[PDB]
DNA sequence: TAGTCAC
RNA sequence: GCUUUUUUG
DNA sequence: GTGACTACAAAAAAGC
């Protein structure tokens, strides 16, 4: 079973199930552990941003590697500003304190 | 081709700042 | 009732009838007997002893779905009769059938017990069809099942396999039971054994349930008899409660039948499981049932003889129904001549046999009948004719037959790899053939 | 048996006791080549016979009328084949049995 | 884009500044139309356009007016994904109390006031009044009030009465009042405090206080007033069929709470009476409530078919909420599974690929390829054209693939090795080809497990893979010190079979000029490959410094040895491989190679070793036949016998003689040593087999049995499996534990009764059942393993630290199992190493021990030394690398950054799986005894006899090297003495397994101080015919007899209480309970002679309970203090014992049970931590009264003492770092910065008090106490308050971290993998580090 | 179901 | 699609 | 001592 990119599930911003309805691969967290345990930090860093639940740079990266680019995008990802948002949202006042 | 870093380790020995380096290098 | 006589067994009663209700007497006796257990009277049970497991076959359990049913509509249709018409209504309309259907037909079609068959090898259908579960609406849940009963109980021997089990996290669960054993009408598990008077072993078989298993000595089918029963030496083994010790001659009474009652008969295919470990055997036994068929079955150089039994007593294979001669033969239809002895007056009609083709089976795999017989010769009632998906001739017939080495070769076969020469997949020796459905719907939405 | 455990209905007071009488088995509506062509159970009807009886009201126990209802249509009820096994729709399944 | 995170609570006006307008309506659409009201909550005035570079009306058309307002409608013509974000708030008409700190329950309201909240609900939603001073002479604030008696204060005072209502009324309080007299009126009243029940409560206030008064947050906006809406993008509404909507719960509550605003609003807007102004007033409170919190206090849905609704809760807490999932285990591109297989050509650096999957992986790189060639044109194109599989499209993705390395794990990623890296080499199949030895480290058999190709898509995690997941790289055991590519399953073998030596064959005798030529003999086979002859070969030796001398001579070996000798490298003796190579030796080989020449001769050397292996195994051939094991003949003749035997012990049984127990233990050990006798007459017959005759004579030489190839060479099995193929199969038990009487007569070559099989079938099914059901506890003990060891990042190189305490070699009683040699390796010293020379300093401190100081230590005799330890490393949040010591990953010392804990946490966990669930002391060495603890007396023999419990006895080399250690019990005779050079086999020490009371003084014993018959019975038995002296307890005894703690009275020949002249007491001894004195009276008794005689689990459950430090059944009672012990007093249970210590606290005491032996006795001199009692011992005391060094040896004892039973080694480092995290909590002794006495991090009052006593010279600061805690309780007390709203109880976390104004600096490593932002572990380490130094600096 | 703090 | 249940390794 | 609140895969199938 081998897949590269198509259809993601509408629940989440993420790739089918299964080897029927072009599923993808799990990603379990033992092997996250594992990967933390080298020095390995860029891999995870793109796995968990660009790979599996980005939407603008999941088409930003694939037309960024077609015309010969791999350059990721130095900054917070997305999902972490509307997470932020939910805590402004409540009363709480959460900031970068030192950039 | 290459695959040991070993070099690199013996003499100037970090497997961070040399990474790091040759990336900075080969994004161009 | 079967209740109610355990309950008077296990409080040393007279009686083997009784109520459907308690009385005050006999909790009363519960008392008596739990506060001597205190003391130290008498001693405790074992959960774990066939005696206090039962098996409930389709019978009581439809019967018990059925009753259900029953009452459910029951109480509604006389409660109505109470409260309406008197004189002027019919039984048919005020009584219904759709809760009562509806009930037994979702208990037959999903339930945690009603196994979905498996068709891609009548060695795995047939230990498919005597799987014994202790799961299910009754049983016990995963974590909540003790250590205990994973473990096998000594009394196991003849009733359920000590070797056929699944693994995983569902182990010593799922154990079918052994060739020669069948229930009891009580429910308990009996299996047959051999009466033996002195020394002479007494031809005429003798069944023996679980509990009765106490109080008796048991010898070993191993033991060698002279002409009559004269062992070869009048100390044997023997077994009386879960151990093993020589006996006298004189001291035990009763054999075993056979060897076998003792295998699955899932397991009991696999030649010279004498000299192999258990967990080998368990492995075995597992990818014998895992088997898929190929396109020409070959005969087993080295077999068990329960191969013919077991491809005769399942019914994927046809056997002719009535003895006679054949008449025609065809690819698709097989026309026998009944024997005039056979038919009996008035019928005077001969056999006929519509042989399946290649169809869907609940695994994917293919199923077809090619008629392993000719054209005017004798065939007997009760015979094979037509030889199903993996077997020939009346005999179960898996894989096939390889020349195989036993030796290292440049880390090829590095741990346990395997090794295949062109040959085998140029002649097509394994190559299988499967069939996949492909369904397609038609609804109706607003556009 | 079945019926045995429910075998005598009174009412409160109407007066009205229904009773079962007998039962009998219809043939398969089709055989099952064709359930599992087609997706049905291989089932077979309930027939039964059901007795009610009368008594006159405010009166002993002497009836007035027998209302005989019977071949009652008494839902499907799935039949084992041959081979041992039963189809739902057309799957091919086993009940086993279980060990309590 | 930043380094740290600050969470506290907003105020409105900055709450307005988060906002970008203000919201009127619940109108998200019109009817008629799909477009939301400007003025509803859906405001694209305020949440910005609702299509691209386009305002609401449309005028501006996305070229003309980007980014500025429209005069139609007042929203910015901009992109959408503001929209995305931009967000408002709500104003509302009464301020309203957020019921977090109301719902939780540590209430922060109910706190803040000591008062209950049960009325404080009741007041918010206008059931209960609140006073504010509603007189100055009756009650106070804070009193809550009724309509009835508001009325009748109103006619009371009036003047002066006034008293509001609810949530308004409650911020007015909390405004009005202050925290700073509180503080201090707080720290004068705990300071003189007695009660304990409340101080813990107003401990927890005034530290609350004094933090929320430096937090800066204000209470009143703790009671919100403003509430922030969330941008429309977050809830789902999709205009459905027929003008509907997904009715978002959020705007459910929205259009709720909005609905109230509005009806207040239109209450207030005529000066409607208060009647119906409490009413809205509180129905608008569970309004807020509801959206803020439902289901928790009201349950009020009422906008679902009776369904629970999204509030706020489901998006952060429950299995729904995104964090811990949706950052923590998830589905990934890029990835395919499928079978493995053997490829046994490949070099270790490479991996093979079936084309579909390689096409498959790097179509996006295809694209690229073909597309910058210019071959295809478009997008289409190139796809249709790869899919139509064109000639080219092959060599280019060959080109591709040349530098591209792909990620292999197996599904149960156990540890670091589970992940590696490789570069593709694509070939035809569906199956993934894997190198063999790398196949070692998954544990993946080819049974047809699975395994999952990844691939990396940047430059830097190209980099990053090739830099550290090749294969080459990882080599070395991240657990303890072993090359993870020791030869495989088939190539040791091959090797075996290449060295070996017949005693003749064809071709020897003769010399060759070297091994070049010597495999010629061979191929052309004219010799044999394994021979006699000698051969002359050149090495080299690193003995030159950075130069290899050659060398050569003539030594006489074999030819397969040669042909050895020409792929091993250049810098190696000869003679490692003179000898018949085996499984553990070839092992060695590789260390000794990566110890001398480096890393690329070792992988090449290993690449040699396998593909000789495999050729010269596929060469020899050797098959196992029926007649290649051999069964003795003896064996059936001599189990006969045994089973004679048992007959015979029967008859003793059958005689009545013995009981069936004794005739059990007897025919199992008759049984085990028939198998033994059998074992050993197999062994002996298939070792030897081989006698070939060598010019005449026969003669016996090492068998060539394909079995004992098998087995002897290690690759597979061991003495068990041969034995029980051919001899006894052995004795099995019986499933609950027992042995079964009846051993397996019968081997699997002969026959077997089928009762002997089905015994034997329980037996493996118990083992298999434990193999399966083992699969799920391990592995979630490793989750508690890696939570409390998150992060510990090494920081900084050196603290300057000097701490430790003789890491030294433990003894075991007999022959020591460790040396110091791997105890110390890898480990950097702390103390300077000074020979036993007499100042003759060999290894200069701060230096590591790798290998040459190491080799330079079994000359020097050297056998106790300290390194420095994690647990001795006085940081802040991080480890120094010369505190740490060697990284076992690489030679090198570790470097700066690599994670330790995630490591550690994995080592540990890994042998889980092979881990299962469930009188006198013979010398056997050479030395002189000496003894620890000297405490002994001359007895009445002239030899020694101790007094003290805990004496010890070792035997030390002549060397100065400790051999032997025993435990001496109480009450022991000396056979020997200390110094006296005595060799092994010599017993020393006796004594008896009941326990002996001996005197200290000579003299007669005048029994006095006791009642005959109450206090001492004199029990005449008859066994030993005489009145003897028993000494019951008070309950044994007369209760009113044992009132006076009897001690006999000897004497000397004067009759007197003889003393122990002037220093310590009489020669009264108090005779503990059932002290049996076989002596009647006045019978002289010398110094050192009896006085009486006291009648006195699984694996993985050990490490578990001892992670947790969970208290056993019975904890070995300590004696915390020195001094004199005495004995207290007898209360309604347990007997009292009361100390008397020689100075401090005299009155000491304990609650000590008598049921149990208590081996303590009034002459005993106790000292500063001597245990009590006997049994086990939970790490809390020992921690807090022997000093943090004492458990650091203890918990690592004990788990490598369990490991080492399971034939299982992992290096001590690995272990004990997770106490350095476990013990992370002190408490306060003494005062000064904290209140009295909490629980915190221990660092933290470690730097606050460092830095104090440079600042504030001469304060006490605060003395503390470092205590331990369970790695579970570890894990919920965490500084780090992301890590505790990550999976456990969310709501608090939030709240006190709020209110507390807690600033997170992710020192860990899980809150960095939450929020998603870069790890700083591994090259993220260095990146922030970079990031810190050139920004911001 | 197994774990937690409060009345 | 989602939730859940079951079979198999 | 007791009670409110809280926490390794493929396939077959039901219920929306
Ligand atoms: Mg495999
Ligand atoms: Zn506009
Ligand atoms: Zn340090």
């Amino acid at each position: 079973h081998a897949r590269s990119t198509g259809s993601y599930s509408l629940v989440t911003q993420q790739p089918l199930g299964g080897k029927a309805q072009f599923g993808g691969q799990r990603f379990g967290e033992m092997e996250v552990w594992a990967l933390e345990a080298y020095g390995a930090a860029y891999t995870l860093q793109e796995m968990l941003t660009v790979k599996s639940d980005d939407v603008n740079g999941r088409t930003k990266m694939y037309k960024n590697i077609v015309d010969g680019n791999h350059q990721m995008e130095p900054g917070m990802p997305e999902s972490f500003n509307v997470l932020l948002k939910e805590i402004r949202s409540l009363g709480i006042n959460i900031e970068l304190e030192d950039e | 081709a290459r695959v040991t870093v070993q070099d690199a380790v013996e003499k100037i020995g970090n497997r961070f700042d040399l990474v790091l380096v040759a990336a900075r290098r080969a994004r161009q | 009732a079967v209740g109610r006589m355990k309950f008077n067994r296990s409080l040393l009663r007279e009686e083997i009838e009784g109520s459907g209700i308690l009385s005050k007497d006999d909790i009363i006796d519960v008392m008596k007997k739990l506060i001597d257990i205190r003391n130290g009277k008498g001693e405790v049970d074992d959960i774990d002893h066939l005696g206090n497991r039962r098996i409930r076959s389709v019978g009581e359990m439809a019967e018990n779905q059925f009753r259900v049913g029953l009452v459910r509509v029951e109480r509604a249709v006389k409660e109505r009769l109470s409260l309406g018409d008197l004189d002027t209504l019919m039984p048919q309309d005020m009584i219904n059938a759709k809760p009562i259907s509806a009930a037994v037909k979702e208990f037959f079609g999903s339930s945690q017990l009603s196994q979905f068959m498996d068709q891609n090898n009548p060695l795995s259908e047939i230990t498919h069809k005597r799987r014994i579960s202790a799961l299910g609406p009754g049983g016990l849940t995963r974590e909540r099942a003790g250590f205990e009963v994973r473990d096998v109980h000594p009394t196991h021997y003849g009733r359920v396999c000590p070797i056929e089990t699944p693994e995983g996290p569902n182990i010593g669960l799922i154990n079918s039971l052994s060739v020669y054993a069948q229930t009891n009408e009580y429910g308990f598990l009996e299996t047959p054994y051999r009466k033996v008077t002195d020394g002479v072993v007494t031809d005429e078989i003798h069944y023996l349930s679980a509990i009765e298993e106490g109080n008796y000595v048991i010898a070993q089918a191993n033991s060698n008899l002279d002409e009559e029963g004269h062992f070869v030496e009048d100390l044997v083994t023997c077994r009386s409660k879960g151990e093993s010790s020589l006996f006298s001659r004189d001291q035990v009474d009763y054999m075993d039948v056979s060897t076998q009652q003792v295998v699955s008969v899932g397991a009991s295919l696999i030649p010279f499981l004498e000299h192999d470990d258990a967990n080998r055997a368990l492995m075995g036994a597992n990818m014998q049932r895992q088997a898929v068929p190929t396109l020409r079955a070959d005969k087993p150089l080295v077999g068990t003889g329960m191969e013919r039994a077991v491809a005769v007593d399942s019914g994927v294979t046809a056997v002719a129904k009535r003895g006679g001669v054949v008449q025609y033969v065809d690819a698709s239809r097989i026309v026998i001549k009944v024997n005039e002895d056979e038919m009996y007056p008035g019928e005077a009609g001969i056999d006929i046999y519509n042989l399946t083709k290649y169809t869907r089976s609940n695994q994917n795999t293919c199923i077809n009948q090619m008629p392993c017989v000719s054209l005017g010769e004798p065939v007997e009632r009760g015979d094979v004719l037509a030889d199903g998906p993996s077997t020939d001739l009346g005999e179960l017939a898996l894989g096939q037959n390889m020349r195989v080495a036993f030796m290292p070769w440049n880390g090829y076969n590095f741990e346990d790899s395997i090794l295949v020469s062109e040959r085998v997949v140029q002649e097509d020796r394994f190559t299988t053939i499967h069939i996949q459905e492909l369904a397609c719907v038609s609804r109706d939405t607003k556009l | 048996a079945a019926f045995r455990s429910v075998f005598p209905i009174q009412s409160y007071s109407g007066n009205s006791e229904l009773q079962y009488v007998s039962y009998r088995l219809g043939e398969p509506v089709f055989d099952v080549q064709e359930c599992q062509i087609r997706g049905v159970t291989y089932s077979a009807p309930l027939r039964v016979k059901l007795r009610l009886v009368i008594y006159e009201r405010e009166a002993p126990e002497g009836t007035v009328k027998d209302i005989k209802e019977q071949e009652v249509y008494m839902g499907e009820i799935p039949l084992m084949t041959d081979n041992g096994t039963f189809v739902i729709n057309g799957t091919e399944r086993v009940i086993v049995s279980q060990l309590h | 884009e930043f380094d740290a995170i600050k969470i506290a609570l907003a105020s409105p006006d900055m709450i307005r500044s988060w906002s970008f307008g203000e919201v009127k309506k619940p109108e998200t659409i019109n009817y008629r139309t799909f477009k939301p009201e400007r003025d509803g909550l859906f405001c694209a005035r305020i949440f910005g356009p609702v299509k691209d570079y386009e305002c609401l009306c449309g005028k501006y058309k996305r070229l003309k007016h980007r980014g500025v307002i429209c005069e139609k409608c007042g929203v910015e013509v901009t992109q959408t994904k503001v929209r995305r974000e931009r967000m408002g708030h709500i104003e509302l008409a009464s301020p309203t109390a957020h019921i977090w700190f109301l719902k939780s329950l540590p209430s922060r309201i109910g706190l803040l006031l000591d008062m209950p909240l049960r009325d404080i609900e009741r007041v918010l939603y206008f059931e209960s009044y609140v006073v504010i001073e509603g007189g100055m002479t009756n009650l106070e604030r804070q009193q809550i009030l009724t309509e009835e008696q508001y009325l009748d204060a109103l006619e009371e005072f009036g003047d002066e009465f006034d008293a509001k209502m609810g949530a308004e009324a409650i911020q007015a309080l909390l405004k009005s009042m202050d925290l700073e007299q509180e503080c201090e009126q707080l720290r004068e009243e705990l300071n003189e405090t007695n009660s304990e029940t409340k101080r813990k409560k107003l401990t927890k206030r005034i530290k609350l206080l004094e933090a929320f008064v430096q937090s800066g947050n204000k209470p009143e906006w703790m009671i919100l007033t403003v509430l922030p809406v969330l941008p429309p993008d977050l809830r789902p509404l999709v205009p459905l069929d027929g003008g509907r909507f997904a009715t978002s719960d959020l705007n459910d509550l929205y259009r709720r709470v909005i609905n109230r605003n509005n009806r207040l609003k239109r209450l207030l807007d005529l000066a409607a009476p208060d009647i119906i102004v409490r009413n809205e007033k509180r129905m608008l409170q569970e309004a807020v409530d509801a959206l803020l919190d439902n289901g928790r206090r009201g349950r009020a849905i009422t906008g679902s078919n009776k369904r629970p609704l999204k509030s706020l809760a489901d998006m952060i807490k429950g299995k729904q909420g995104r964090f811990r999932q949706n950052l923590l285990g998830k589905r990934v591109d890029y990835s395919g599974r499928s079978v493995i297989t053997v490829g046994p050509y490949l070099r270790l650096h490479q991996c093979g690929l079936p084309k579909k999957m390689a096409l498959e992986l790097f179509k996006p790189f295809i694209y690229g390829k073909l597309e910058l060639r210019g071959l295809a044109t478009t997008i289409k194109a190139a796809k249709k054209m790869v899919e139509r599989e064109e000639a080219v499209v092959w060599d280019i993705l060959d080109e591709v693939i040349r530098e591209h390395p792909v990620l292999l794990n197996r599904a149960p990623t156990l540890h670091r090795l589970g992940i590696q890296a490789f570069e593709p080499v694509l070939i035809e199949g569906k199956a993934i080809q894997l190198h063999p030895l790398v196949c070692a480290a998954y544990n993946a058999d080819f049974d047809g497990d699975q395994m999952a190709v990844h691939v990396p898509l940047t430059l830097e995690a190209q980099l990053e893979a090739r830099a550290l997941m090749m294969s080459t790289n990882n080599i070395l055991s991240p657990a303890n010190g072993e090359p993870i590519i020791v030869p495989s399953q088939d190539v040791v073998l091959g090797l075996y079979y290449m060295t070996r030596d017949c005693v003749n064959a064809k071709g020897e005798g003769m010399v060759l000029t070297g091994p070049k030529e010597a495999e010629r003999l061979y191929r052309s086979g004219l010799a044999s490959l394994h021979a006699r002859v000698k051969v002359r070969i050149t090495e080299y030796e690193k003995d030159a410094n950075g130069e290899l001398v050659a060398k050569t001579s003539l030594k006489d070996t074999t030819v397969g040895r040669a042909i050895l000798w020409m792929i091993v490298p250049k810098g190696l003796p000869y003679s490692i491989v003179n000898q018949a190579l085996g499984k553990k030796a070839i092992s060695k080989m590789l260390n000794t190679c990566y110890r001398i020449l480096g890393l690329k001769p070792t992988v090449i050397f290993a690449d040699q070793i396998m593909y000789t292996g495999f050729a010269y195994a596929a060469r020899s051939g050797a098959s196992v036949g029926i007649d290649d094991m051999v069964i003795p003949e003896k064996k059936h003749e001599i189990i006969s016998e045994a089973e004679a035997e048992v007959a015979e012990i029967q008859e003793q049984f059958q005689s009545g003689l013995v009981t069936a127990g004794e005739r059990y233990n007897k025919v199992i050990d008759i049984w085990a040593a028939a198998n033994d006798r059998v074992s050993k007459a197999m062994m002996d017959n298939l070792q030897t087999e081989t006698v070939i005759n060598r010019d005449g004579q026969e003669e016996k030489q090492v068998s060539f049995n394909s079995i004992y190839m098998m087995a002897d060479s290690g690759a597979r099995g061991s003495a068990a499996q041969i034995r029980q193929l051919a001899g006894m199969r052995g004795l099995m038990a019986k499933p609950d534990g027992s042995i079964i009487e009846t051993p397996i007569t019968a081997n699997f070559r002969e026959g077997l009764n089928v009762l002997q099989y089905f015994i034997s079938t329980h037996g493996a099914r118990k083992g298999l059942a434990d193999t399966a059901l083992k699969t799920a506890n391990s592995g979630y003990l490793t989750r508690r393993l890696v939570d409390v060891a998150q992060d510990l990042v090494v920081t900084e190189d050196d603290c300057g630290t000097h701490e430790g305490i003789m890491m030294t070699p433990v003894i075991e009683g007999g022959d020591v199992k460790e040396p110091l040699r791997d105890r110390v390796l890898g480990r950097v010293t702390a103390e300077d190493v000074l020979k036993p020379g007499t100042a003759d300093i060999l290894v200069p401190r701060n230096t590591l021990l790798h290998e040459q100081w190491c080799d330079l230590l079994e000359e020097n005799s050297v056998d106790a030394v300290k390194v420095r330890s994690v647990v001795s490393c006085d940081t802040d949040f991080g480890v120094c690398a010369h505190c740490y010591g060697r990284d076992l990953a690489r030679g090198h010392i570790i470097n700066k950054g690599e994670a330790i804990g995630v490591i550690a946490a994995q080592s540990i966990g890994e042998p889980g799986t092979q881990l299962t669930m469930r009188s006198s002391i013979q010398v056997k060495n050479k030395g002189s005894i000496k003894l620890s603890n000297v405490k002994s007396v001359v007895n009445s023999s002239g030899k020694l006899v101790i007094t003290s419990r805990n004496t010890e006895l070792k035997l030390i080399d002549e060397f100065g090297r400790t051999k032997e250690s025993y435990k001496v019990p109480y009450g022991a005779v000396l056979a020997k003495g200390d110094g006296e050079q005595v060799a092994g086999g010599e017993t020393v020490a006796n004594w008896d397994p009941t326990m002996p009371v001996i005197t200290e003084v000579s003299g007669f014993v005048r029994f006095t101080d006791m009642i005959d018959g109450q206090t001492i019975t004199r029990q005449t038995d008859e066994l030993t015919g005489l009145s003897s002296l028993v000494v019951l307890d008070s309950a044994e005894r007369t209760a009113g007899g044992k009132d006076l703690r009897p001690a006999l009275k000897i004497v000397d020949a004067q009759g007197n209480d003889v003393l122990i002249p002037g220093t310590d007491m009489p020669a009264q001894y108090f005779l503990p309970g059932k002290a049996i004195v076989q002596l009647e009276d006045g019978v002289q008794i010398s110094s050192g002679d009896t006085l009486a005689r006291i009648p006195q689990t699984g694996g993985l459950p050990r490490v578990a309970d001892l992670f947790e430090a969970r208290r056993p059944k019975e904890p070995a009672i300590l004696a915390e203090i020195s001094g004199i012990v005495s004995f207290g007093k007898e209360t309604k249970g347990k007997r009292r014992l009361v100390i008397t210590p020689v100075d401090g606290s005299d009155p000491y005491e304990e609650m000590i049970p008598k049921w149990r032996q208590l081996n303590v006795f009034e002459g005993e001199r106790v000292e500063r931590g001597d245990v009590i009692s006997d049994g086990p011992e939970a790490p809390h005391d020992i921690l807090r009264l022997r000093g943090v060094h004492a458990v650091t040896r203890y918990i690592v004892n004990e788990v490598q003492d369990v490991y080492r039973l399971q034939g299982v080694k992992i290096n001590d480092k690995h272990i004990e770092v997770i106490v350095r995290q476990m013990l992370r909590k002190a408490t306060i002794v003494n005062a000064g910065s904290s209140d009295f006495l909490e629980g915190e991090q221990v660092e933290y009052s470690r730097v606050k008090i460092a830095n104090r006593e440079l600042e504030a010279n001469g304060k006490v600061g605060a003395t503390y106490s470092r205590d331990l805690l369970g790695i579970t309780k570890a894990s919920l007390a965490t500084e780090s308050f992301i890590s505790a709203a990550s999976f456990q109880e969310t709501t608090r976390v939030l709240t006190e971290a709020a209110v507390a104004g807690k600033r997170d600096e992710l020192r860990g490593l899980k809150e960095n993998v939450i929020v998603g932002r870069l790890i700083p572990a591994g090259t993220g380490y260095a990146y922030h580090q970079d990031r810190m130094r050139r920004r911001a600096a």
